[PDB]
């Protein structure tokens, strides 16, 4: 056969899984324009899932 | 043996280890494992008999 | 230097009077670091009885046949310290106990399963620990690797048979088959791993357009939605 | 070193007036070498005339083949048959 052997360095079988509730999800973006701009408007939210 | 055998999830060691042997076999082609077990067991049970 | 093996080795070569492993302090006392007490039933006993007796004819070039002769008295001591022992162990004996059956049995089986080194269940990452995994596997495969090809079995059902002198009885691999699917399920181990990682992999990376609560939840139905927002286009 | 050699061979007069004993093709298999007659399938490992302790020229004429062949009691047979039914 092509298998290898049981005793090789890869028995691992758990290494880059990451289910998707471990994910990212794109949250609101607070933005700073200078030190002296206190009337902009702070952040920024396109398609945010949270306020 | 070359007789059909009993009713299915059974799982003899003569389909057992011609089970055994396609893979060392082939590596591959479900349809040429199971018709090495003897063609009485299906694709879908062959792979749940393996993992 | 393996001196209870060089006696087998001569012993199989049947020359053991050629060289009789020329003892003087320079060869019998260098493989011995008095003989060491052999281990074996009569593996290790049957040799020095051939080697004394094969060492009654020279009887004064080997000068160990004296360390040889001690640990014979010995034997003797400890097999007549043992027959007074267990004649006092045969009358001290309580004429009543009534040994339960269920503990004898939890007695039968613990005992059978330490004899050949399986895990026995009460009843009563991390690759430091991943080595200690893969070398009783592989001391396994090496173990069922050793088991000769013409194995044949006999059950106590063949004589309903009546079996001739050729005959071939349909019973006699039974235990073959049993060695050979053990010996290569040992080896496509890291084979049915690729497929679980190829079906963990493959049931798992969507994760929520399957399983309900997971696709009726607010965070994903939203963040579902947000992904497929088209782009605003300027005037 | 082949594998697919053919080793089984038909002559084309059909001679099958009294052949009904030998092995036939359904014509007569002509291999390209004789059988191999085996005496028993199941040798006994222990039995000291073939273990040879190392302890202690003699002959012994053992009764036919079947000391080294494994057989059980014909009482546990009749123990066994009254186990049939």
């Amino acid at each position: 056969s092509n298998i290898p052997d049981p005793t090789l360095p890869p028995t691992e079988m758990m290494t880059r899984f990451l289910h998707p509730n471990w994910y990212a999800l794109p949250t609101t973006v607070w933005l700073k324009y200078g030190n002296y701009n206190s009337w902009a408007p702070s952040f920024n939210e396109n398609g945010t899932v949270v306020d | 043996e070359n007789n059909g055998n009993s009713v299915k999830k059974n799982w003899s060691d003569q389909e057992m280890l011609l089970l055994l042997e396609g893979i060392e076999m082939y590596e591959d082609q479900w349809e040429k494992i199971a018709d090495h077990v003897g063609g009485h067991k299906r694709v879908e049970d062959c792979i749940e008999k393996f993992l | 230097l393996q001196e209870q093996s060089e006696l087998m080795s001569t012993v199989m070569n049947n020359t053991p009077t050629t060289v009789a492993a020329l003892a003087a302090v320079a060869a019998a006392s260098e493989t011995n670091g008095t003989i060491p007490k052999p281990r074996s039933s009569a593996q290790l006993e049957q040799l020095l009885y051939r080697y004394r007796a094969i060492q009654n004819h020279p009887k004064e070039n080997k000068l160990e046949i004296k360390a040889i002769e001690d640990t014979f008295r010995n034997i003797s001591r400890d097999q007549d310290i043992y027959e007074t022992k267990l004649d006092t162990l045969r009358k001290s004996i309580d004429k009543g106990f009534q040994y339960d059956e269920d503990l004898l049995n939890k007695h039968l089986v613990a005992l059978q399963l330490l004899e050949k080194d399986t895990d026995v269940p009460d009843y009563f990452g991390d690759p430091d620990t991943e080595i200690r995994i893969s070398a009783r596997i592989s001391n396994r495969i090496n173990e069922l690797e050793r088991l000769p090809a013409n194995l044949g079995t006999y059950s106590l059902d063949d004589c309903l048979e009546f079996i001739t002198k050729d005959d071939l009885s349909s019973r006699m691999d039974t235990f073959k088959i049993k060695a050979l699917v053990e010996l290569k399920s040992l080896k496509l181990l890291t084979k049915q791993k690729s497929i679980r990682q190829k079906l963990i992999n493959n049931v798992a990376s969507q994760a929520h357009h399957n399983i309900p609560y997971l696709r009726d939840s607010p965070f994903t139905a939203a963040a579902q939605r947000s992904v497929q927002i088209r782009s605003k286009v300027i005037v | 070193i082949m594998i697919d050699a053919a080793s089984s061979f038909v002559l084309p007069i059909s001679i099958t007036k009294n052949v009904d004993v030998l092995q036939r093709t359904d014509e007569i298999l002509w291999f390209r070498g004789p059988s191999v007659i085996v005496n028993e399938r199941i040798i006994n490992s222990g039995d000291p005339h073939l273990s040879l302790p190392l302890n202690r020229n003699e002959k012994e004429s053992l009764p036919g083949p079947f000391v080294l062949g494994l057989r059980p009691s014909a009482k546990f047979t009749a123990h066994r048959l009254s186990m049939l039914r």
